[PDB]
This record gives C-alpha cells, sequence and structure tokens, in this order.
C-alpha cells in the first residue's frame, strides 16, 4: 500500500507528499 | 493537532518548526546542537525554528538557525515507516540562556495508559485542512500493544506505539511529523503516521524513542 502510506506520513511538505506518490509508480 | 488547545508561548521549549519553503515537520531540541526528528521528514535546506510560537510573526524568543547535517537511521524503511527516526544538527549551538531547552532521553519505555504531551503545528481539522499559527498541544494516553496492533494489523513493529484515542476526536496530523510525544518530562515519541486524523480505531503511530537512546548518544557523539 505505497500510496496509502505516502498519505499517512504526518509532514505537511506537499514537495515531499508527491515525490513519495510519484515514486510509488517507479 | 486536531481536538488539541493552545499551548501558550514557549510553555514547550523543547519543541522545534523545521522549515524548507514553509513549516512542514517539528521536531524536539535534545541538546543546544541536536534535533530529534521523523526519517521522513528528511530534505534540503532545513531551517531550525526554537523558541517559535507563531509561525508567521517574529515576536521574541525565536532562533533560527540552519541544519549542517541530517542523519537519518541506518535501518529506516519508507515503505513501512519501520525506524522513524533522524538527527539533525544545528550549523550553530542554540542558546539556551532562554526559554528555549532540551528534553531529556527515556531512561525506559513508557507503560500503556501513561499520559503524554503531543504538540505541533499541524493540521487542526478532523477532516479538510486547516494550519494554525501558533503552536498546539494535546494530552494523550499511551495505548497497549494490542489495541495498537488491532487498529493497524500488519504494520506495527517494535519500534512503534500508538497513542491516542480509539473514539477519534484528538490526535496528531500533517505538519506534526517529527515533534514530541513527552510524558513526565522525557521524550518517548516522535509523530509518525497514522490512517487520516483524529479517526475512529485510528490512533496516531509513534516512533518508540527508547529504543533508539544509545544510536542517538553514539550519533551525537561521532558528528
Ligand atoms: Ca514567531
Amino acid at each position: 500500500q505505497c500510496k496509502v502510506m505516502c498519505y499517512a506520513q504526518r509532514h505537511s511538505s506537499p514537495e515531499l507528499l508527491r515525490r513519495c506518490l510519484d515514486n510509488c509508480e517507479k | 493537532i486536531v481536538g488539541g488547545y493552545t499551548c501558550g508561548a514557549n510553555t514547550v521549549p523543547y519543541q522545534v518548526s523545521l522549515n524548507s519553503g514553509y513549516h512542514f515537520c517539528g521536531g524536539s531540541l535534545i541538546n543546544s546542537q541536536w534535533v530529534v526528528s521523523a526519517a521522513h521528514c528528511y530534505k534540503s535546506g532545513i531551517q531550525v525554528r526554537l523558541g517559535e510560537d507563531n509561525i508567521n510573526v517574529v515576536e521574541g524568543n525565536e532562533q533560527f538557525i540552519s541544519a549542517s547535517k541530517s542523519i537519518v537511521h541506518p535501518s529506516y524503511n519508507s515503505n513501512t515507516l519501520n525506524n522513524d527516526i533522524m538527527l539533525i544538527k544545528l550549523k550553530s549551538a542554540a542558546s539556551l540562556n532562554s526559554r528555549v531547552a532540551s528534553i531529556s532521553l527515556p531512561t525506559s519505555c513508557a507503560s500503556a495508559g501513561t499520559q503524554c504531551l503531543i504538540s505541533g503545528w499541524g493540521n487542526t481539522k478532523s477532516s479538510g485542512t486547516s494550519y494554525p499559527d501558533v503552536l498546539k498541544c494535546l494530552k494523550a494516553p499511551i495505548l497497549s500493544d494490542s489495541s495498537c496492533k488491532s487498529a493497524y494489523p500488519g504494520q506495527i513493529t517494535s519500534n512503534m506505539f500508538c497513542a491516542g484515542y480509539l473514539e477519534g476526536g484528538k490526535d496528531s496530523c500533517q505538519g506534526d511529523s517529527g515533534g514530541p510525544v513527552v510524558c513526565s518530562g522525557k521524550l518517548q515519541g516522535i509523530v509518525s503516521w497514522g490512517s487520516g486524523c483524529a479517526q475512529k480505531n485510528k490512533p496516531g503511530v509513534y516512533t518508540k524513542v527508547c529504543n533508539y537512546v544509545s544510536w542517538i548518544k553514539q550519533t551525537i557523539a561521532s558528528n
């Protein structure tokens, strides 16, 4: 559940979130 | 922090804001040169903001100091968030003759039921988003292993614990990561993750700091 855990993280950086979600596809 | 209250300026003097274009994570000062945070908060160009209360208005007691090093735990697993801990070294020592002070490391791991203070500038809404100007606080108990594992089947390692309320309503949230869970004056947790925020049967999951005391002390000594 890669994308799910990217959203589970409790930071508030859009850049870190978008990086996490993109990396789930790679 | 959802369901919390305004702490009041510098009532949580070891709390820091990590700022890299904006506030994005918290951290805890553990001595004049070192801050503990979450590994998933790693990124370039971190400035540490100590003595902060209102993140948008300089008004006294703030110290803004660039990070010089960010050392992520060598076993951090970004897929599972196991070992979600990072140490940040400040480019210059903070001044503690001040409102700012450090938080002690634990001498043992805390027990279920123990009430802790969780704090941060993260989202204050249980759905939707609203980031506060001033630091928020929440008192929350450590939950039992079994209730934690029941809420997060297959996902809780020995380096994590849950704190909060199975009825929901009160929890940490996005923007709080890396910040403190302090229980009787000891740093026991680092805000790490959860399913949503303040949801039923979905308490916050926190890095279990008592497992890392020797790694922390050795890292500080060698860097
Ligand atoms: Ca300020």
